[PDB]
């Protein structure tokens, strides 16, 4: 009723909350302690399926679950472990600077290598992090974790404004200025609709991984095949590249700024006042 | 009408020089490859 | 590259079950199309269609025209396969410039077990639009175009350099290298001067079947002995995997065996490149489909002729003609025909097809202007325009003028090129008209010129000073005792604005779907021409005329 | 609502603002999300491209890269539209003009279709501000994707002639009855070949490594058809499947994939998405609270979110 919240106890092995900004785009990670039986399954046999039996085990070693099951997957978690990955070295290795120093690299070094696992006996990683929402509270203790970081549409970036009468709260940053894709240099006015791609290059690049927001007033009809074009990672073939979903609304392409100042000197672009359209995931091509 | 043919065909002649002369572009190639590492032999 | 390599997918067809085929790339440079008639700074302005079609030499028919592909580009054509190009790294291979020209493979009539018959042409079109104007014909034949062999014998000097220039590229560069390309460099200088791409033309060595020349070592280096007693091309892929990053199946045969041959052009002296890759389809790849050539028709009427020292195989003794005959059967066309349309055993066999039609027209024209004016005439007129009262003065010019013309309009007619006829509008009003004893090609013709006989199509020649044709387009215009013209529907040339015999120094020329013709003076005076009554054209010479110079429309 | 508005720009012909009275309820396609724009991207001239105006598959490809919006309310000086897009978040579940001449259902999905019929041409036209209108019909998502392929196959037809003039025309259509007939006046081909590609190469990556031992039990097919109802309704007259059928291939590597579970979900991916991909989003839901089952022509429907 444009106004909600959301709350999943979980480890600061993870994201650590504490250690993030007021505002980071945090993903879950439903399905968490799964993906050793999906390594066997969904792929051809030429892809030696007793790769991520491993990978994801030596990722919770630098994470025994508990009652306080591994999730919360900040989003600084993808972009400096893909940093080394995707066409972005040492500008997209700053974020890089911004986890070790805060976070912590020993749980990317597990999970850079499930982020070449991962993607080898095609478990993709999408449909596995699903979006959680904008960080609002960080009720968590020492070592543990309790957040709140709503979901459940437009409410999460309006719920920012009216906590803090000064400046204002959250504002939802990109964390790169290599992310949020600067798409549709074709410029004119109205509302932003954003979007989490996941660009592929399979057996290419050997099995990339990319972590990236688009920029776009366009319809997920107008989007696919937007999705078609502008790539030139199409040299593949095996297929289902270039999954996304819904990030929802920006509804004004006037308040998108231009910043490296946060929390290491990290590029950085405020968004002010998002409709979170929760929206929907496809791969087929 | 026979000036053309007899040109054609004088071009094509013209042009079957070098189609021969690249042919005949072997004989002094393949006698050295056929002589010369079997004289040491003989030393 | 790419423009060599969907015309292979266009060999990937395959299907429905006819006469086998093959593939050859031939590379045209620039003064092979420079001398032919084809001007370089149109198709400068990369996949280009080209009209091909593919003609006997003895007797039959043609093919259709076929659209093909074209990669047209102002380089090293030679040295742009051989050193190619990377958008961020394009001194990855520093080389020596060469001419250029258009990239086209051209496919090739073979039999059952394949027994290529040369002097039989494929037919090339360039069109740079849809004119006739916009267009050219290009002649190849299989003598031309097909070496026994090729010289993958160059490639081996070029593949160890490539390792070499791995070797010197992240050497000069240092760190601002990735992290795979920093690798794939030292692991080709475990493995052991710009490129040159010219002297793998030049240098004389090329392909041999070498179990010859290993019993021939074999037995050399053992006199020598009695007397004493991962790859380097998967590390190259890394080396454009870092440096691209992508895979690039254009550069992907780059770094395969490349074989690049020099042949000659027997139209105009020119010279051009036989190509063939390793994992072409095509002719000369090392992964090709059985049946191939067989160079066996061009040494048994050759040497048949040669060891008999018979100039001309029409000179060939009787015994000698039939013993090639139980031979190779396909020849009883080129030595047993009383009149084929097509000569046999000649160069310009396809050339004297043309010619033929050249003179056969202007003698339909000559003894058909002879037959409107075969006296004194009465010509009054058949348009309408009128005069002012000193304007009849100047046909006092045009009665004193007047016969001088009808040599030089006929000495013109002798005077241009057969080739540079077929482009004029009486040289296409006949294939409207053979057509009709079919839509002849660069559909010059338009939409309505095949529903009444009213709509004429003209040329335009100058009346004054020299003689000259004055147009690019046949000019159709609709003639309704009088009738009043009016024109039809529709980079820029002069005369194409007035109507037929409208105004002084000018001389106009209309034909028809009927080929009853006219030649319309300025002020009216007109009349109509039964070419009709001259035209002889024999159908089964016709037949190989129109299917050469006809389209099937869609 | 996230209310945005469109201005009535210049000028009125006193009848034709009564014109826009009798329009509540339909469809605008407006290429945007503004607090206010002008008329002139609104009508058809804005549909018609660089020089020519699209076809019937080529306004399906135009109402692609656009927005609709729905009429809410009526003003002398602007016309509200809400964006359906975004802006569906209705309780009051904002209303809609039935202009098709099929009495629907109660629940069906309603996706837009440009006019194609041929009586129902919806044109009205300004003459103060020179615009011509075509508004969508509104219909039924299954009866729409009757039509969708039937206009590309038309114009597949319009690639090949080859046959006799006497070609089944994809003119008659079947709802309970109901014979109807559309046009057939022009076929732009680039509108006919990027449908066409996406058919082709859709069903390209629809195919599958264990999807060829489903090929086998053809004729395992028509064994049920002589003993059986269900089946022999099922195989259609004018189908291939009766006309095909006048093998494992082994190859096998590992068989621990699952490799028939593995056919059915590459095959539901692209050849189960082929009505979404040449047509509109369906994002209309028949719901009417009186408990009506049916929705008469010219009738105002309650409308629903996204089926």
């Amino acid at each position: 009723p444009r106004y909600h919240l959301t709350r999943q106890v979980t480890l600061t092995d993870l994201c650590q909350p504490n250690a993030e900004r007021a505002g980071a785009l945090l993903l879950a990670l439903r399905h968490p302690t799964d993906l050793p039986h999906l390594a066997r399954h969904r792929a051809p046999p030429g892809r030696q399926t007793e790769r991520l039996a491993e990978a994801w085990g030596q990722l919770l070693e630098a994470s025994e679950s508990g009652c306080a099951r591994a999730g919360l997957v900040s989003f600084n978690f993808l972009v400096a472990a893909c940093a080394a990955a995707y066409d972005a070295r040492d500008a997209a290795e700053a974020v890089r600077a911004h986890i070790t120093t805060n976070y912590a690299g020993a749980r990317l070094d597990r999970f850079s290598e499930c982020l070449r696992a991962m993607v080898h006996t095609h478990v993709f990683p999408h449909e596995v992090m699903r979006f959680f929402g904008g960080l609002v509270s960080w009720v968590t203790q020492d070592e543990l974790a309790s957040v709140t970081a709503v979901c459940s549409g437009p409410q999460e970036a309006t719920h920012t404004g009216h906590p803090g009468r000064p400046c204002s709260a959250v504002t939802i940053p990109a964390c790169a200025f290599v992310d949020l894709d600067a798409e549709l240099c074709l410029g004119g006015p109205g509302a932003a609709f954003l979007y989490l791609v996941f660009t592929y290059r399979q057996c290419r690049d050997q099995e990339l991984c990319c972590v990236y927001v688009v920029k776009s007033q366009l319809p997920p009809r107008g989007l696919e095949a937007a999705l078609e074009r502008l790539f030139g990672r199409l040299r593949i073939t095996t297929c289902t590249y270039a999954a996304f979903a819904e990030l929802g609304v920006m509804p004004d392409d006037s308040p998108r700024c231009l910043h490296r100042t946060e929390r290491v000197g990290v590029p950085v672009v405020i968004l002010e006042g998002v409709v979170w359209r929760p929206g929907g995931w496809r791969a087929c091509a | 009408e026979r000036a053309a043919v007899l040109q054609a065909q004088r071009t094509a002649a013209a042009a079957a020089l070098e189609n021969a002369a690249l042919q005949a572009a072997e004989l002094p190639v393949d006698i050295e490859r056929r002589i010369r590492p079997i004289e040491q032999q003989v030393h | 590259m790419n423009a060599h390599f969907a015309n292979e997918v266009q060999y990937d067809l395959t299907r429905d079950p006819s006469s086998p085929a093959s593939l050859i790339h031939v590379i045209i440079s620039s003064e092979c199309l420079a001398a032919a008639g084809v001007p370089l700074s149109a198709l400068m302005r990369a996949n280009f269609r080209v009209e091909t079609q593919t003609r006997a030499h003895a007797t039959g028919d043609c093919t259709p025209w076929r659209s093909a592909f074209a990669a047209y580009v102002p380089a090293d054509a030679v040295g742009a396969l051989i050193a190619p190009v990377v958008p961020a790294h394009p001194d990855l291979l520093p080389r020596v410039p060469s001419a250029g020209g258009l990239f086209v493979s051209l496919p090739v009539a073979c039999d059952a077990q394949g027994v290529y018959d040369p002097y039989t042409v494929a037919a090339l079109r360039l069109a740079w639009g849809p004119w006739a104007t916009c267009a050219r014909v290009l002649l190849f034949s299989y003598d031309e175009l097909v070496p026994p062999n090729t010289r993958y014998a160059a490639d081996g000097a070029r593949l160890m350099r490539l390792c070499r220039h791995f070797c010197r590229y992240v050497a000069r560069l240092g760190a601002a290298a990735p992290a795979a390309a920093t690798e794939a460099a030292a692991h080709l200088s475990m493995g052991l001067p710009p490129i040159s791409p010219e002297e793998q033309l030049t240098a004389p060595g090329g392909d041999t079947a070498t179990a010859e020349d290993v019993s021939i070592t074999q037995e050399n280096e053992e006199i020598l002995a009695l007397v004493q007693r991962r790859s380097l091309v998967e590390w190259l892929d890394r080396g454009w995997e870092a440096l691209a990053g992508g895979d690039r199946p254009d550069w992907l045969w780059s770094r395969r065996s490349i074989s690049v041959v020099l042949r000659h052009h027997y139209g105009t002296k020119q010279r051009f490149v036989v190509v063939s890759y390793e994992n072409s389809v095509a002719w000369g790849g090392r992964r090709a489909r059985p049946p191939r050539l067989s160079s066996e028709l061009a040494t048994a009427l050759t040497e048949a002729c040669a060891a008999e020292r018979v100039v001309r195989p029409h000179q060939l003794s009787p015994a000698a003609q039939t013993a090639l005959l139980r031979r190779f059967p396909a020849l009883e066309g080129p030595l047993r025909h009383p009149r084929p349309v097509l000569q046999p055993f000649d160069i310009a066999a396809e050339v004297a097809f043309v010619a033929r039609i050249q003179i056969a027209c202007l003698r339909a024209l000559g003894h058909s202007i002879r037959a409107a004016l075969q006296g004194g005439p009465r010509i009054f007129q058949r348009l309408r325009y009128d005069f002012g009262p000193h304007q009849s003065e100047w046909l006092g010019e045009v009665t004193r003028r007047f016969p001088v013309l009808l040599e030089n309009l006929m000495r013109a007619l002798e005077g241009t090129a057969p080739d540079a006829f077929f482009h004029t509008a009486y040289a296409l009003a006949v294939l409207a008209h053979l057509g009709g004893q079919l839509v002849p090609l660069s559909d010059d013709i338009p939409a309505r010129f095949a529903d009444s006989d009213a709509h004429y199509a003209f040329d335009y020649y100058s009346t004054s000073g020299d003689t000259l044709r004055l147009t690019n387009r046949p000019i159709a215009v609709v003639i309704d005792e009088q009738s009043k013209c009016r024109f039809m529907e529709g980079p820029h040339r002069v005369c194409e604005q007035y109507l037929p015999g409208e105004s002084y120094a000018y001389l106009c020329l209309g034909f028809n779907r009927r080929l009853c013709g006219l030649v319309v003076f300025p002020g009216g005076f007109a009349f109509t021409i039964n070419t009709a009554a001259y035209l002889s054209l024999a159908d089964p010479v016709a037949r190989a005329v129109g299917l050469r110079f006809c389209r099937g429309a869609a | 609502c996230f209310e945005a508005d469109i201005a009535i720009p210049s000028g009125i012909s006193r009848p034709d603002a009564a014109a826009l009275q009798r329009c509540e309820g339909r469809v605008v396609f407006l290429p945007t999300i503004r607090r206010q724009l002008a008329l002139a991207d609104v009508a058809h001239e804005s549909f018609v491209s660089g020089g020519v105006s699209p076809d019937t598959l080529g306004l399906l490809l135009a109402y692609r890269r656009r927005f609709p919006a729905v009429i809410t309310r009526v003003l002398p000086t602007r016309i509200v539209a809400c964006p359906v897009d975004l802006g569906l978040t209705h309780a009051g579940t904002v209303n809609l003009r039935n202009t098709s001449p099929v009495d629907l259902c109660n629940g069906d999905p309603v996706s837009l279709v440009p006019p194609v019929f041929e009586g129902q041409a919806t044109d009205v036209r300004l003459e103060s501000l020179d615009l011509t209108l075509r508004f969508p019909v509104p219909l039924p998502t299954p009866l729409a994707r009757e039509i969708v392929a039937r206009l590309v196959a038309r114009g597949i037809r319009d690639l090949n002639p080859r046959t006799p003039g006497e070609l089944p025309d994809l003119n008659v259509l079947y709802y309970n009855g109901a014979r109807l007939s559309l046009v057939a006046d022009v076929q732009q081909l680039a509108s006919v070949n990027t449908e066409l590609r996406s058919l082709v190469l859709n069903m390209v990556y629809s195919i599958t490594e264990g999807t060829t031992l489903i090929l086998t039990l053809i004729p395992r097919l028509l064994a049920l058809s002589a003993q059986d109802g269900y089946v022999n309704a099922l195989l259609q007259m004018q189908s291939v499947t009766r006309e095909a059928a006048q093998a494992p291939m082994l190859m096998q590597d590992g068989e621990r994939r699952l490799p028939l579970y593995e056919a059915l979900v590459a095959w539901l991916a692209h050849a189960g998405q082929l009505g979404d991909i040449l047509a509109l989003a369906p994002a209309v839901r028949v719901c009417t609270f009186d408990g009506a089952a049916v929705v008469q022509s010219g009738d105002m429907a309650p409308v629903i979110r996204y089926p």
